[PDB]
């Protein structure tokens, strides 16, 4: 968890 | 340098009229946002956040789109850059991209709102004024589970704590999409995700239907299996929650014998959310009685109540569950007598016992006058010392009525129900009688409850087969109030007077 949403946030884009 | 002129020169580029000269500012303002010392110096300029806004909108070219929607979600990354794009209008125009047919556009829409929804206050007040809960919801339909993740996340946000935005979900069709996301991915941050706003619908009475209506109790029970311990836990208090909402939905086989093996569990939770889900669906429902019954239910109920000891956040739904399924159904006397075979009767007479609160003791009452209907369970809870505590409980109910969320006649009317029944037994008249009871089931003739007269003069019927138990019932005075039942309009106490006045002579 904690800066999670951070690493799918930068596959994403 | 940059702040006082490329910037300031950059911004009056960014909006001129000519679409190539946007286009060619556009790819250099996003080459400038990717280095900390350049970008500090565009979020400090909010002419600059206001011509990257206004362009992203209006704007006709893909590239240009890209690159400035790609600017936004760069200076998202940190406090003063989310600032710049709150004051400069940026939520409004990033809820309008989340219907662009671009995925690189859209990616980076509901990337920058989701970091705004996070850490940015007053973002969840504009993300609902700007109507994003309709465009997250429609996005529902979209494959790349990744964005699907972030986009579930944004309605968890927004309709933690809001019933504005839990009742636009609910009208623009969000239960369907999201009991589909359930049933057909496995991702496990998705699914995750989903169930906790599918957690947040369900708080609500008037809100449960349209998830359980959907098919969600079985999407979630697909799910109490994964690995992940937050997925099964939040699958499980959304079911706990909505189990009681859905006693009378149809198909709830495969997802009662996956509760009963949760019961085996080592996580002490999950037990406990699984008893409470299986009292809610055993409740007025045979079928979800029959299907309990023949897994191993009772086996497992019981070995339940052992294990949780005076916890009775879990023998209290254990115990409810066991009442439930001991009752009014086909295989109710086999029910009875497994509790009996599978060694609960000793726990079930000694959650009478303190330090048991009134809401497991109400609970215990009703379960045993369950197993009292069953002949073989009468001399096991007698030595059991069942009959000395029924008794000692129903006296303290009379003081306090001749509690914690319990009426004290349920009470009074549980434990004359149960000694009522106990009493079929000629040993267990003896011990009742023994007990200095028969003054106060005549007082109960007295009372103005029609369930607790018809049980106090059922217990008395029974006891008055004992000849000189019939003399000391008659030398009470209960002649005046057992006649006076007898013109009674419920059959049940006229019944049960007649039989006592019957037998005293
Ligand atoms: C804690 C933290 O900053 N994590 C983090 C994870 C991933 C990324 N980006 C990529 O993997 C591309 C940045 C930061």
């Amino acid at each position: 968890h904690r800066c999670e949403w951070a690493a799918l946030h930068c596959e994403l884009v | 340098e940059l702040a006082t002129r490329a910037i300031p020169e950059l911004t009056k580029l960014l909006n001129d009229e000519d679409q190539v000269v946007v286009n060619k500012a556009a790819v250099m303002v996003h080459q400038l946002s990717k280095k900390e010392a350049s970008r500090h110096a565009i979020m400090r300029s909010p002419q600059m956040v206001s011509a990257i806004v206004r362009t992203m909108q209006n704007t006709n070219d893909v590239e240009t789109a890209r690159c400035t929607a790609g600017t936004l979600h760069n200076l998202s990354h940190h406090r003063e850059g989310l600032l710049a794009i709150f004051k400069s209008g940026g939520i409004p125009a990033l809820v309008k991209m989340l219907g662009s047919p671009v995925d690189s556009v859209l990616f980076y829409a509901i990337t920058t709102l989701h970091n705004l929804l996070l850490h940015q206050e007053g973002a969840k007040m504009a993300v609902r004024l700007a109507g994003g809960l309709q465009k997250m919801v429609a996005l529902l339909n979209k494959t790349n589970v990744k964005f699907l993740a972030i986009t579930t996340d944004c309605l968890q946000i927004l309709a933690y704590g809001n019933q504005e935005s839990k009742l636009i979900i609910l009208a623009s069709g969000g239960p369907q999409a999201l009991v589909n996301i359930m049933r057909t991915y496995t991702y496990e941050k998705l699914l995750w995700t989903t169930s906790r706003v599918l957690k947040v619908l369900s708080v609500c009475s008037s809100n449960k239907p349209a998830i359980v209506e959907a098919g969600g109790m079985q999407a979630l029970g697909l799910h109490l299996t994964d690995p992940s311990q937050r997925l099964v836990q939040n699958c499980l208090w959304t079911l706990r929650n909505l189990s009681d909402a859905a006693t009378k939905q149809e198909g709830m086989e495969g997802l009662l014998g996956t509760l009963v093996q949760l019961l085996g569990s080592d996580d002490i939770n999950v037990v406990t959310c699984a008893a409470g889900i299986l009292s809610n669906l055993t409740c007025n429902n045979y079928k979800n009685k029959m299907m309990v019954c023949q897994v191993g239910g009772i086996e497992a109920l019981v070995r339940t109540v052992l294990r949780a000891g005076d916890r009775e956040d879990i023998t209290e739904p254990a115990i409810c569950a066991l009442r439930h399924l001991t009752s009014r159904h086909q295989e109710a006397e086999m029910a009875q007598n497994a509790v009996r075979l599978h060694y609960g009767l000793p726990v079930v007479v000694k959650l009478l016992h303190p330090p048991s609160h009134w809401p497991l003791i109400k609970a215990t009452v009703g379960l045993i006058r369950n197993l009292a209907l069953c002949p073989a369970n009468h001399a096991p809870l007698r030595e059991q010392g069942a009959i000395p505590r029924l008794v000692q409980l129903l006296v303290r109910a009379h003081q306090d009525t001749q509690v914690e969320g319990v009426r004290m006649e349920e009470i009074v009317e549980g434990c004359t129900g149960a000694l009522h029944i106990l009493a079929r037994d000629v040993h267990n008249r003896i011990v009742i009688r023994g007990l200095n009871t028969i003054p106060l089931f005549v007082q109960l003739l007295y009372s103005p409850i029609e369930n607790i007269q018809r049980v106090a003069a059922g217990v008395l019927c029974e006891l008055a087969q004992d000849k000189e138990a019939a003399e000391a019932i008659e030398a009470e005075g209960a002649t005046a109030p057992l006649t006076e039942l007898l013109h009674s309009r419920n059959e049940g106490v006229a019944t049960y007077a007649a039989a006592v006045l019957f037998r005293m002579s």
